[PDB]
């Protein structure tokens, strides 16, 4: 919608999403899930412009598992995040430009790091620890920075983005009502529970 | 730029400042604008630099292609008509500017040919900022029929007066002397009338002036198998 | 469609030393790519140590430097002939650009001169108020080419001592009359090849406490 | 904005005494967003580099498209690419795209192997080989590189001479631009070996 | 906010050893029609300055009737004033200075270029700039309009600087000015192949040669000229 | 820039004013406007330079087939090859062409076309952006079947009388006179004219 | 421009950069941007830089007079609302403001007011104004208590301005903080953002994406 | 941006404004105050565009008040929103173009009931005993009415009150960071501390 | 719209077309153009139709306050009253205005006014914007000090070539010939002017 928000852990990384989904002047559903699975160690979260969200994600989430199955192995996050770099530079060159801006997170099985790319909607990608987007991407940023720590266990990684959770919460005037928020590990990727 | 071409008896000269300008930046103390379309035919460039040299490029392989196949010396009318069929097509939003001239067995021959695709005919043309610094300088001093020697001063005495009124005119001056039935003279900064002045202190200090974070030595060879 | 303002170029400089303080600026003017004036000096000598420059646009930097000149003949006639401070003609002149703010006069004003403790000063403008007493400061079309030498070699920013590993910065340097005037001549003549409303010549007024002297050198002619 | 200058970065590059030097900074923004302190503007294909200055999109577009083109050279010729060659294969590219460009400001560096020769090139939007071998200068800070790479230049140094004057000549223009002031890598370039030095600046 | 509607287009002038020298064609152009005839550019003003007004007609004849104002003005309250505060071209300067940027001021623009060139009692040759924009400046040559483009390099050669004054005679300077005008009447369209020519002298006084006509005539290789490019 | 071409006993002579304009920049000084487009078809050109230019090759084009393959064109014949390139390209050139030519079996006929594209068979035309101050002069001064001599003199003041009242006029005068003797070329030079 | 003040028991810190900038040219990396209201006030600059400047000395002015006329030191709540009538008159003329008043009085205590140029007039006790008021709130908001010690106040105003300078394109060049007791403000100096941004590198831990 | 409610019981006036101020694209304070009181027994409740709301609603109570002094005696409600109207009405067609609208909640002390007005921006006063401007009343109209009966105890109110804020939350897309509430009878105003 | 002044030995006759055009819709087809301002003086409007028909009335009721208190005007002096109600007014109104007046030391006299307001004196004026089409027919057929007669023909014939060459010209061409007999009025219907 407007917050989208990654920190990356020591063994780890952490996407947050939007639940609300503002559409004119009423909040149309405020539980709504704006990711999908690429791969079984990747997760990829999507937010922007309403219209091109919903299908962009469906797309490269198709062509991704088709990867996966075609060659009998998942494709590693470096390889994924490359891929949807390769269709938003087209589509600017396109017809209609879609405005989905992605972060592709994903735990890297062969190196055994966590790695995270954020995708601005041009087409830029770039791999940050931190990482949003919007306007909610401008608040966030600066308290990350001051009290990350080069490595970290993932239940204190679920403190301190709960702490931008609560920073983001007071300062900008939109209702994102709450986030959901998705670990993506390497035996699997689940969902934790947050207030 | 400022652009001349002076027809003279026997043959056409054609010159152009050396200095290139993309905004209020100068971009380059020294560039060449006279670029060889072929090898009797030269022209310089004004308008859209990017345009101008990819043009050259262009129609330069299509008339290298064609005097290859009838097996004879290539036409300035033949590269006259290339241009303007290509500038037209896209109807002039292709922003290239170019004063053609050279020499062939029908004779020594100086044409303008605009951006839409326009075309004209003198014994003298200019087209770029300066076309008009240039321009008074040509009508002037000129007189029908001239010698080689008297040619030279004259092309580059309208891009001398180009330099120092117009503001993106500057630096050497570059002249290509095409005379009939002879090899092209590309004759080099003919002119120097900007020099480089000395600076009062030296610049540069020791080393570790520049502190350093890293320092790492990167592969551009092949590797071997030790 | 009429429009009030233009562009004229030039560019000029002021650099503060440590008991002078030097104004310089060409003298060519411009209009699109018509060479106006070779030499107009638009360094003026306003009296009393005060030099003042009123760079960009023209018009408005020839009615704001005689409405100056004005101010200070009016500062004598009142206040009975005492001297008029560099810090204190830095306030009127921000009172000059709030004096038709809403139409808004696009120069790019610095002047410089000394203090009452004989300090260099100079004290550069935002076109509509705004002033702040800098140690360097370019105004005018080549102050984006001339900006970042200074800073390297009046303030030596980025710079340290040879093979410390940027543990001890290069120490300020006491910065001579000489010294100075070596300094802009160079700035000037780099600003002459690489931008195209700089050149022809350069008028350097040199302010000290014995009076206000002048030095011209010419420059490259483009 | 327009779009050509929105995202930052700047290249500089310089020749020396048989050594060519390019260095960029590592700073992306977005508007006013900083996003990352790495973000390397110099690439290179065999020992030829490239600098590419520009709309963050284009930059590693380009990037690979260029390693796409580069690779299919090296192996069709049994040859590397060299410098002077490469730079009319940049013109060609852009002009492609003539309409609607990629926008971008690419600088060569090089030494051409069989000539021994320091070479730099220079580009545009649509793309132009601007020629001077002094010193080519592109990006958001290109009126202020101008400047001081005027000043400083010396024309022929010894290579760690060279690294004194490019950085320093980088450090000062990134400070005074808004959309730089994180980060560099310098790229001092020589026919044995190629040094990158990640400098200690400051941040903004 | 005043738009052009008939306008005069280019004033030359230069300066010389032992004076100056101004000239114009004489034309009000209505736009691409050639309107009017035997329009006079250049006013004597006092006796020791010609001013010479170029744009608008409209704007110039309110202009004309400021100047005759100033004589006027001048010959008001004082026991003499041809030598006792006696009109110098650098007054006049001043006087139209102001005026046009106070009209600028107020978003009408008398939508000029003047030239205003002289000699003062002082025997300092005077030459300066006056426009719509109020912009001035002071050079040994000047030209406005078109002329600025075109015919103002060329004159450049006969005077770069303010130490190739000296060297420059009244023949050779009247020579240069008429080949300006050759120049303008070839390659302007708002250029007639009339034209006047004034030399404000501090020694000769004024002299106003009217009615000039544009000579040294080059038509005859024009027949040589077949095509646009590719015709026989 | 007037162009004009007149009717009389023998022929049709094209003229023309050779000043060519791009703003208030004369771009060349002398460009004759009256580019063959056959042997004993001319054709003159005002409006926009570009445009006219690009169609006057494209005609010569299709008469270089229509006598290699039909045997001789006419003026009639020609002027429709033009009218059919300006109305199909009425939305992206602005030409404005009189064309005129000499039979043998129908004497001089002159068909303007005009900017959208018409053929308008008249005894004479006058077009383009200095032809628009002559227009009283030509009617009243005109007659049919005049000899030749009689036939220079009236283009001559026309085309004279245009430069005097447009600005986008000058240069030399060109006269192409087609007739059965040839084509014969005429200039004229203004210390001449200007009188006349 | 990022300039943020915050009340706290000790006094109010005001905390501004020094970064002028133009647009990709850098206008100026020293600049004074807090106006010296009177001994007692100080205002902050941002928003139009030129109209900051002139209108917070000629607040000043009326200052002195307020003071004369009455016999009595002016209150906070007088001194904001006088700015805020003077910019409503001119409003939608080219002026925009971006200014804290910020006083701390012996009969009011500690007290912010923002002014705006549209007329708003808002009492807080945390403001964020500029580009980079987006960025100051989240360093600012985490570490601030009311009860605070003054060295560890300003050590937090110093935290601020570095990571939002950072951060912020438009803002960086040097760090001057300003603590206003009741007798006043004292001036702490100017901490070039270079040099200092690395010590508290060291010392915090953060900053981990620069790798210095 | 920015709510006003209002409902009337049968002796007192519930007046309730959002406590937060957006200027910009951050929230600029998050708990204010966003009501003055013209006299001891009428209040406004204000909101519209930025600072205009504080110079309308001081200049306002300066001249209300004035004629409360003179005469001696409040004016009544009927009185004071028609004022206020007044000035509206001249602004719109003033240089100055405030855009300003205000709930005018009083009690009438000689009539002996409370009374509700709503006065638009433009101009126009009419009573309404559920009215609101912005976007709060694009929810509240609908509402309010269902569970209102004509009458109504202050306890009812008041928790009918706090079911509207309920609504607001989940369907509109702005936070108001609480509401205040101040209850308007015949005893005075007073602060009610209310989520 | 066209009208005309031409000076002659004994005077200035004063010319008109008298159509008048609201868009391609004629208003009234008999308009007089020519307008009394003072007993010998006269003036012909064009242009915008309003504004001249306003302006004209001001400068009436200056010359007519002239008279009584400084003794009668001249042609001169009624183009100045004009040229400051056009100049000042100039961003508000359009006005093209041809002053003639007659006096019995200057004789007849023809000052032009354009759009933007200059005074200008010529041995003959015409203006409008259907006058666009008799300039090189005017300036061969005009004669300084012509005979009476041949002014008849002369503004007969050149109005009637300006009505065959614009289409907002026309109807009844009306003369007011000012000579030191006094004011004499004509007309020449379309059945006279056009055959000749």
């Amino acid at each position: 919608m407007d917050i989208i928000l990654g920190i990356r852990v020591q063994d780890s990384v952490i996407l947050a999403s939007s639940k609300a989904v503002t559409r004119g002047i009423s909040v149309l559903k405020d539980s709504d899930d704006k990711t999908r699975q690429l791969s079984p160690h990747t997760l990829m979260s999507f937010a922007g412009e309403a219209g091109d969200t919903v299908q962009f994600a469906e797309y490269i989430q198709a062509n991704i598992q088709l990867y996966s199955i075609r060659e009998d192995y998942e494709l590693s996050p470096q390889a994924v995040s490359s891929f949807v770099r390769q269709e938003l530079a087209k589509s600017i060159r396109s017809r209609r430009p879609y405005q989905v801006n992605v972060l592709i997170g994903g735990y890297d099985k062969k190196k055994n790091k966590p790695e995270l790319y954020q995708i601005d909607y041009l087409g830029t990608k770039v791999e940050l620890p931190y990482g949003a987007h919007g306007y909610s991407g401008f608040y966030t940023f600066s308290l990350l920075d001051h009290h990350y720590r080069p490595d970290m266990t993932t239940e204190e990684g679920l403190d301190l983005l709960k702490l931008c959770v609560q920073e983001l919460e007071k300062r900008m005037p939109m209702d994102f009502k709450g986030v959901i928020v998705k670990i993506v590990d390497k035996d699997g990727i689940r969902q934790v529970d947050d207030f | 730029t400022t652009i001349v071409g002076v027809k003279f008896n026997n043959g056409v000269v054609i010159a152009a400042d050396t200095r290139s300008t993309q905004g209020p930046i100068v971009a380059d103390k020294n560039c060449a604008k006279l670029h060889r379309i072929s090898p009797k035919i030269w022209c310089a460039g004004a308008g859209t630099a990017a345009d101008t040299e990819a043009v050259t490029q262009l129609i330069g392989s299509n008339i290298e292609l064609h005097s290859l196949y009838t097996s004879r010396e290539p036409r300035v009318v033949s590269a006259l008509q290339m241009l303007k069929q290509h500038l037209f097509k896209y109807q002039g939003h292709i922003g290239a500017y170019l004063i053609v001239a050279g020499v062939d067995p029908t004779g020594s021959h100086l044409f303008s040919i605009h951006a839409h695709g326009s075309t004209d005919v003198g014994y003298y043309l200019s087209l770029g900022s300066g076309s008009l610094a240039a321009m008074a300088v040509l009508e002037s001093h000129w007189k029908q029929d001239l010698t080689k020697e008297e040619a030279i001063k004259l092309a580059s005495d309208a891009i001398q007066a180009g330099i120092w009124n117009d503001l993106g005119s500057g630096s050497n001056v570059d002249v290509c002397v095409m005379e009939i039935g002879k090899d092209a003279e590309y004759l080099r900064n003919y002119l120097t009338p900007n020099v480089r002045e000395e600076k009062q202190k030296s610049y540069k200090f020791p080393r570790g002036t520049t502190a350093v974070l890293k320092e790492s030595i990167v592969n551009i060879c092949d590797i071997q198998e030790e | 469609q009429f429009n009030p303002y233009g562009d004229n170029g030039g560019t000029i400089l002021g650099i503060a030393g440590e008991d002078f303080a030097v104004l310089a600026g060409d003298t060519r003017n411009i209009t699109d790519y018509s060479i106006n004036s070779r030499y107009e000096p638009k360094v003026f000598d306003c009296g009393d140590n005060i030099v003042m420059s009123a760079n960009g646009f023209a018009a408005d930097g020839d009615a704001l430097v005689k409405r100056f000149k004005n101010s200070v003949k009016w500062y004598h006639f009142d206040h009975n002939d005492k001297k008029l401070s560099i810090n204190s003609a830095a306030r009127n002149i921000q009172h000059l650009l709030y004096g038709k703010r809403f139409f808004p006069y696009y120069v790019h004003t610095i002047i410089a001169g000394l203090d009452e403790d004989g300090k260099g000063a100079v004290y550069s403008f935002d076109p509509v108020g705004s002033y702040e007493r800098e140690q360097c400061r370019a105004g005018g079309a080549a102050a984006s080419l001339i900006m970042p030498f200074l800073d390297n070699q009046v303030n030596f920013k980025n710079q340290y001592e040879p093979g410390t590993n940027g543990k001890v910065k290069k120490p300020l340097k006491y910065l001579s009359v000489e010294e100075v005037i070596k300094l802009v001549r160079d700035s000037f003549t780099s600003a002459t090849e690489r931008h195209i409303q700089v050149g022809d010549g350069l008028e350097i007024l040199i302010v000290t406490k014995d009076g206000v002297r002048k030095e011209f050198y010419e420059l490259k002619r483009d | 904005s327009d779009p050509s200058s929105i995202n930052g970065g700047i290249v500089v590059a310089m020749t020396g005494k048989d050594c060519v030097a390019i260095a960029c900074d590592l700073r992306l923004g977005s508007q006013s967003l900083g996003v990352s302190n790495k973000f390397e503007k110099i690439f290179h294909y065999g020992h030829v580099f490239l600098g590419i200055t520009g709309l963050a999109t284009d930059v590693t577009t380009l990037n690979e498209m260029f390693r796409y083109k580069t690779n299919l050279y090296k192996l069709k010729e049994e040859r590397a690419i060299e410098p002077e060659t490469f730079t009319q294969l940049v013109s060609s590219s852009l002009y492609e795209r003539r309409f609607g460009p990629y926008f971008v400001g690419p600088v060569v560096a090089g030494i051409n192997s069989k000539s021994g020769k320091p070479f730099i090139a220079g580009f545009d939007l649509i793309g132009c080989i601007d020629e001077a071998k002094d010193f080519i200068v592109s990006g958001t800070a290109s009126d202020q590189l101008f400047g001081m790479c005027e000043s400083l230049y010396e024309p022929n140094l010894e290579p760690e001479d060279l690294f004194e004057t490019i950085s320093q000549a980088l450090l000062n223009a990134a400070d005074r631009d808004a959309l730089s002031g994180w980060g560099a890598v310098v790229y001092i370039i020589k026919k044995d070996e190629v040094v990158k030095r990640y400098l200690k600046m400051r941040q903004d | 906010t005043q738009q052009p509607i008939v306008t005069g287009t280019s004033v030359i002038s230069m300066k010389y050893d032992n004076g100056v020298i101004i000239a114009a064609d004489n034309l009000g152009s209505y736009g691409s029609l050639l309107r009017f005839n035997g329009v006079e550019r250049l006013i004597p003003v006092g006796d020791n300055t010609v001013v010479g007004i170029s744009g608008d007609i409209s704007d110039m004849q309110h202009i004309e009737r400021l100047l005759k104002d100033l004589v006027t003005e001048n010959a008001y309250d004082n026991p003499l004033a041809d030598a006792e505060e006696a009109l110098e071209p650098s007054y006049i300067f001043e006087y139209l200075a102001t005026v046009m940027y106070q009209r600028r001021s107020k978003m009408n623009p008398l939508w000029n270029a003047i030239i205003v060139a002289g000699v003062q009692s002082n025997g300092d040759q005077f030459l300066r700039y006056v426009n719509l924009l109020g912009v001035t400046y002071s050079s040994p040559t000047l030209a406005t309009g078109f002329g600025a483009h075109m015919a103002n390099p060329l004159l450049r050669k006969v005077v770069d600087r303010e130490s190739d004054i000296p060297k420059t005679t009244v023949q050779v300077a009247e020579e240069a000015i008429v080949n300006a005008m050759r120049v303008l009447y070839y390659r302007d369209a708002r250029s007639s192949r009339n034209f006047s020519l004034a030399i404000i002298d501090k020694n000769t006084g004024l002299t106003f040669k009217k009615n000039l006509q544009v000579e040294n005539m080059k038509w005859d290789f024009a027949k040589d000229i077949k095509g646009y490019g590719t015709q026989k | 820039t007037s162009i004009m071409a007149v009717t009389f006993k023998d022929g049709v002579i094209l003229g023309a004013d050779s000043r060519t304009t791009t703003g208030a920049y004369i771009a060349n000084r002398v460009t004759d406007k009256l580019t063959r487009v056959h042997d004993k078809i001319w054709c003159c050109r005002s409006g926009s330079a570009a445009d006219t230019q690009a169609i006057a090759d494209i005609v010569q084009y299709h008469l270089e087939l229509y006598t290699s393959q039909y045997g001789t064109p006419s003026t009639e014949t020609a002027a429709s090859v033009f009218k059919e390139l300006c109305y199909e390209n009425k939305d992206n050139l602005t030409a404005g062409i009189i064309v005129a030519g000499y039979d043998d079996k129908n004497k001089g006929e002159v068909y303007t076309i005009p900017l959208g594209g018409s053929v308008h068979k008249l005894p004479y035309a006058i077009a383009g952006s200095g032809s628009t101050f002559i227009y009283g002069y030509c009617d009243k001064n005109f007659r049919e079947n005049m000899s030749k001599e009689e036939t220079v003199d009236f283009i001559k003041h026309s085309l004279s009388q245009a430069i005097k009242w447009d600005g986008s006029s000058g240069g030399v005068i060109r006269m192409v006179v087609l007739t059965a003797a040839g084509v014969e070329r005429l200039i004229f030079y203004p210390d001449e004219y200007e009188q006349l | 421009t990022t300039t943020l003040a915050f009340r706290f028991q000790g006094g109010i810190i005001v905390a501004v950069d020094s970064r002028a900038t133009a647009g990709n040219w850098v206008a100026s990396q020293t600049v004074k941007k807090v106006i010296e209201i009177n001994p007692f006030l100080l205002g902050t600059m941002a928003g139009g830089a030129a109209d900051c400047q002139f209108w917070e000395t000629w607040l000043g002015s009326q200052c002195r007079l307020h003071e004369l006329r009455e016999k009595e030191r002016i209150s906070v709540a007088a001194a904001s609302k006088i700015l805020s009538n003077l910019v409503y008159q001119y409003k939608g003329a080219g002026l925009s403001m971006g200014t804290m008043i910020c006083g701390y009085t012996r009969k009011e205590g500690p007290t912010i007011y923002y002014v705006d140029s549209d007329g708003t007039r808002l009492k807080g006790d945390i403001f964020c104004v500029g580009s980079g008021q987006t960025f100051a709130y989240g360093v600012l908001d985490s570490n601030y208590k009311w009860d605070l010690s003054v060295e560890d106040a300003l050590y937090l105003g110093k935290r601020s301005i570095l990571a939002a300078a950072h951060r912020d394109a438009y803002s960086g060049g040097s760090v001057n903080l300003y603590h206003v007791t009741e007798d006043g403000w004292i001036y702490h100096g100017n901490h070039d953002v270079g040099e200092l941004f690395w010590k508290v590198k060291e010392e915090e831990g953060s900053f981990n994406n620069v790798i210095g």
